[PDB]
């Protein structure tokens, strides 16, 4: 069947760029024509061993939007399901034995890839798992991206905030280290700086990133600036606040904005990006929450069904 | 060479685990559970040599190692060779280069990972960065320098 | 309609032979064959007053496999529906209003029994009410053991761990006195022995029971080796450590075991199945939670449809 | 041991803990820590023997025991014999003997102990039964089978 | 130079019978002419790592009857110091150096044995261990039992209640079981009976014992009935409701208790002793407690006195 | 009229070379000739609004040495006085008409500051605010330094760990800062290295200081090791995994440490100071902490007495 079919996405890493093409095109495709039947009869499993009402609301409509079925938990007080500290695989592996699909969220980095070997034949798909990866996000990162710019090359791409830490960012960075002529450009406090482990594989790639402090530095430039959001404890407070001019964004500081730049955002946004720059066509980040839909479905589609259609 | 002073007399075909720095022949008996086994066991360790001076060294009397085998004691026995002895005559020395895939003799140093209270074995991708080897978790993905995921 | 039609499961005592029989055979036909709209458009309420990821999960996919909706709640905090300290029965006789059937689990016994009075005409099916029972568990038990054995009498039956507190323990016990033959080994420490009132039950009905300190005095004999959980809590750590090994299961001490045999387990196992018995061909716990599906449809399939086809 | 011929030979200076179990050999130098050392350490794990057949053998050159340290081993090999040697002379050849105490090696079974994440050596009181060895931990005071105790 | 002085307080089975009467007698000496300013001076730390007021206000109150200082803690919402993770160890290698003599309970058995390892010359008492040992109040119920009883020598001893866990009970016996002539009588179910380490224990001191199930059958020859509470929380709410009426204990069953005959708790006795027996004149429990004081005394300044005017 | 008598004890800033001395004078004084009534009468409170169980009893020990009483609280489950709401200035405008002396630690940075402002005649001594100033534990720290050196001037100081956030670091720093000859060593990973405004400090005062990695490179000449902890539940776990191995400190690495040479560790250590290290002689955190005491006597001796027979 499809590339996809039956398989797993736990990293941003084990997907190539033709696979990626695929899941933006195949989610093109249900968002100008939905099929609402398409997992008729199929049942999936929302597990949230972490709690993200966010994420799990996204993934369970694009669940309910091919008609499918769902169950499910939430960050329970005491690991849910065998109900006693049962090990994560003796509770794979009964889930496994009632689904069809397993979507799952865990606080420890490789969760979804241990559960993987252990869903039997279940496709098992990451929603997230400690600060390693969380592939979804950056689909629907990629899929904005994709749409608003006609493309996924030579694009002048800032990445502002918590660089250091944020997982979405690490990996929209990879994924867009698949495509040709990026260039980037970072923006945050030297205490939460791109990780090197990440500029190493820019370097190799031979792609281009330069260093900034401000966003009004390459406002001028930018294609597409993505805020993150600089978890406020990642710092003492004093720091931070000397620090947080850095990275916030207002609509005064857009002036000299291109006409073409979206602002994206992986939310929540509430303390780097001012209200004002709601009301201006660059802003995109809800947008942005509101192609998650399209993008999980699209997963799903592929995933769970065979000779997809388109 | 050295074993014909004191003799304690070598022996014919099979594998024999030698140069291996002392203080380190313990481990490979734990770590790969070499002495999980049956066949003329023996094991010699502190012994003597010239820029070593010591070494420890196991003898597993007939049976072989796999190519890789010879390998995984790569990141433990480095300068050391397994001898692909066809019965007292020391003809085929492989001498272990370092292995790309390291699977449940190391722990990931991410208290983090998964892989800790779960049934799995670890297993890391090496590679020599500065060429310090650098060991990436299957499971957390995080890479960590072979001196500290070795550690402990 | 069939003999189940809109009758209330409480007890695997207020179940006969033909009963039991009767949805195990009906747990068989949907699993090869299929009706995934059987309860389209029946509402049904997974009311879990006490928390059981595992049952809650299975019952509502169990439910979704036959085209049912869903609704419920989980161990709130302070007890669901009336929202403050309203009676269980205030409670039923709402919902009642709103379901075409009731699933709960209650941490107080007679809970299932008491809901039944005031559920109107909606069945209410008990998943679990304090230490009293636990039916469907039961059921489930009975069609892996009947599917795995190719009948249900004259089986050698070897019981293992909290014998004395384990509900599914004594309600299989009980089923499995309601078939002939059957010859139960009995494998616990005394301070968790089977309670005489089932040991009395068995004298009565003639059926031959003998009590074993270790599994390999009749691992010999036996067909279906069925271990329970001995709560780390019934007992004194330095007390619980003694009586460890009375109640492990291993690999190794399977050696001598019949060709025939599973290994059950109502789950979590943990702290008395090792994990190398996993990959052994007599371990059948995890095939057994997947039972839990079709004995689960399979109840709910005979109580609301009428004239069940099969 | 009994047999001599294709072997490892003597020493002058050390201990040599003959007639030690199968397979309880090498456990033997991880419980007591024996390879940490720069003597000259010599294993045969499944020997050949006259009674028992395969006994592990070590002989670490150099190095002594007391009356005690040699009833250490007493619950791991109550049949083996710790043999003091000098100019390859057997001065003297002990026996194991149960001993009063077992510190360091054992664990305790009640997992509510202090003793566990606490730095301290565990340590038990011995006092043989009928049919087994009763240990009681220093700690939480319960005591437990060494069948037990021992007991993974 | 006082055999106590300077030395830990730890176990039971750690003192000998003229230590247990040297604290007895100095314990009577002190609640005749009491030494309020003997500890003048001295500070002393009540470190309470399992909450526990009863015994830590005794404790607290006996300290301040000798003039000495109390800084201490109660209950540990944290880890027990080390801002998480630190070790007991560590944590009283630290206190040992402010105080001068520790008073401690926690919830691991081991722990004060571990303590006095690190306390160096500070000595170490005892206020409960896990289910290990409580030196302290048995000290105290000795001193009460002979108080009352003029002796702790051939008297009849009646132990009601859970047995088998009763922590006290096991110490008290144990205790008694230094001085000849004591007969001991086991009132417990077979759920909860006195353990067989206690019982060979006797037999192999030629100590006299036998197990009953009414109080009505040897409440004749009874000099101390001595109530442990049953730690309901543990049991099945069933079953502890069958085994209570039956070792309850009321006033009228007093009727033909000896004159000379007193009752015990540990305290608190809610189910176990009714309410209408505190006005009989064989009521010590509460009286039993106040002598708590002056066990906690005599300790105190046997500990931290080289010799003492009396 | 002594110096710093009834005056406030805040920041480290704020004390003076020669006050410092006073304090470590007057200290060694009180630990060879106690006066323990010396603050008879006195009643003193232990506020503490941030739980700190190893502070506040090394304070309230303090207290009891010199005679005085304590009446306090500690964590604030609730708001901080006031039923919820109240200002921390009416909560010490009250608490300073019982008591002749406050103690405080607070969460806030400015909170014992604040306090002065508000306890009209009663000294406010700040046992932490926030991550402002620890003015206590470093006049300890320092008379630490001073009894095992015999010096405060011309000497070698190494810090490693935490530098960027151990707010005892920065003063102690700043407080040897104000003696002359001092050289330091920062061993602290990129991520956490001391500050620029301690280094400026520095540079501006003509006081040598060097960066380093490895303990060993500067283990020769170091007269005090002063390890910080790891503020580890700040950290990413892998990072942390990293940065550990090499700034951990073993018995070993103490082979070439100079002879007069001294560990300290404000505590507590889990990870930093292996504990085959106790043992060695330059281990001096427990007599540190121990020394606590002293610093903290004279502290009160001093803000409370016109002029000390000392
Ligand atoms: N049947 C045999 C043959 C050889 N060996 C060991 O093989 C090692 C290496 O033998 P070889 O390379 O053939 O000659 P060496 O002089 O030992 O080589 P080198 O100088 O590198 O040690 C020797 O230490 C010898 O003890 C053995 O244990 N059993
Ligand atoms: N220089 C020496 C001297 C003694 N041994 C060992 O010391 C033990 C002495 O036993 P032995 O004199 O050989 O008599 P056996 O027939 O082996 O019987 P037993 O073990 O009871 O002595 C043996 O393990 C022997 O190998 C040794 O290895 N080297
Ligand atoms: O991105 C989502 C939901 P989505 O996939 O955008 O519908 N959730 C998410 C992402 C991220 N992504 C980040 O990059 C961290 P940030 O949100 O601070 O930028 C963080 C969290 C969190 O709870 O820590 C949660
Ligand atoms: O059996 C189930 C779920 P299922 O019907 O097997 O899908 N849950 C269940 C059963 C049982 N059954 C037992 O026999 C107790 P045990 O699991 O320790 O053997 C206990 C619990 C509990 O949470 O205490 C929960
Ligand atoms: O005596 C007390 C009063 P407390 O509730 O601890 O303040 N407690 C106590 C004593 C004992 N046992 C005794 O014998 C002491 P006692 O003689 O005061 O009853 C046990 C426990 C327990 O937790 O198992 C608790
Ligand atoms: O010294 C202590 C013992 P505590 O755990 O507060 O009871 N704590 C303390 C000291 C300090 N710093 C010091 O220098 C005081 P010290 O010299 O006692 O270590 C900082 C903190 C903090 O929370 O950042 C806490
Ligand atoms: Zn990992
Ligand atoms: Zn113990």
């Amino acid at each position: 069947a499809n590339p996809l079919y039956q398989k797993h996405i736990i990293s941003i890493n084990d997907l190539s760029r033709d696979d990626l093409n695929l899941v933006l095109a195949t989610a093109a495709k249900l968002k100008a024509n939905p099929q609402p039947e398409l997992l008729k009869h199929k049942v999936i499993a929302s597990c949230f061993f972490e709690a993200s009402t966010r994420t799990r609301l996204s993934f369970e409509t694009s669940m309910h939007r091919l008609g499918a079925s769902v169950v499910g938990f939430s960050d329970s007080a005491n690991t849910s399901l065998g109900k006693k500290g049962e090990t994560l695989a003796d509770t794979i592996s009964v889930i496994s034995t009632y689904v069809d699909a397993i979507v799952m969220r865990h606080p420890q980095e490789g969760a979804a890839r241990l559960a993987t070997e252990f869903s039997g034949n279940v496709p098992v798909l990451n929603a997230g798992d400690g600060s390693n990866q969380h592939p979804t996000q950056t689909l629907l990162d990629l899929f904005t991206i994709q749409e608003t710019q006609g493309r996924l090359d030579n694009l002048h791409v800032a990445m502002v905030g918590d660089l250091k830490y944020g997982r979405t960012v690490h990996s929209l960075t990879q994924a867009l280290a698949k495509f040709d002529g990026n260039r980037f450009y970072f923006i945050a406090p030297d205490a939460l700086a791109m990780p090197q482990y990440i500029l190493d594989m820019l370097d190799e790639k031979g792609i281009a990133w330069s260093l900034h402090s401000s966003i009004e530095e390459v406002m001028a430039e930018v294609d597409i600036l993505y805020m993150t959001r600089v978890q406020k404890e990642r710092l003492d407070p004093s720091e931070y606040a000397n620090v947080k001019a850095q990275f916030v964004l207002r609509a005064s500081d857009l002036h000299n904005a291109k006409a073409n730049m979206k602002v994206l955002h992986p939310l929540p946004r509430v303390d780097e990006i001012a209200t004002d720059v709601d009301k201006t066509p660059h802003a995109w980040y809800f947008q942005q929450a509101g192609n998650g839909i399209f993008a999980r479905q699209a997963l799903l589609a592929l995933v769970l069904n065979r000779d997809l259609v388109l | 060479t050295h074993d014909n002073k004191l003799q304690v007399e070598a022996i014919k075909r099979g594998t024999v685990i030698d140069h291996i720095p002392a203080q380190i022949g313990f481990k490979l008996l734990s770590l790969f559970k070499l002495t999980e086994t049956d066949q003329r066991i023996t094991i010699g360790l502190n012994l003597p040599s010239g820029e070593m001076g010591r070494k420890d060294l196991i003898k597993i009397e007939n049976t072989f190692l796999s190519e890789d085998q010879v390998d995984q004691l790569a990141l433990y026995a480095p300068q050391a060779t397994v001898n692909r002895i066809d019965n007292y005559e020391v003809v085929g020395k492989s001498r272990p280069s370092l292995p790309e895939r390291i699977d449940n003799v190391l722990v990931c140093p991410n208290s983090n990972c998964i892989s800790h209270a779960e049934p799995v074995s670890s297993s890391f991708a090496v590679r020599k960065r500065a060429n310090d080897i650098a060991l990436k978790c299957k499971y957390c993905e995080k890479e960590f320098s072979h001196n500290v995921v070795l550690a402990n």
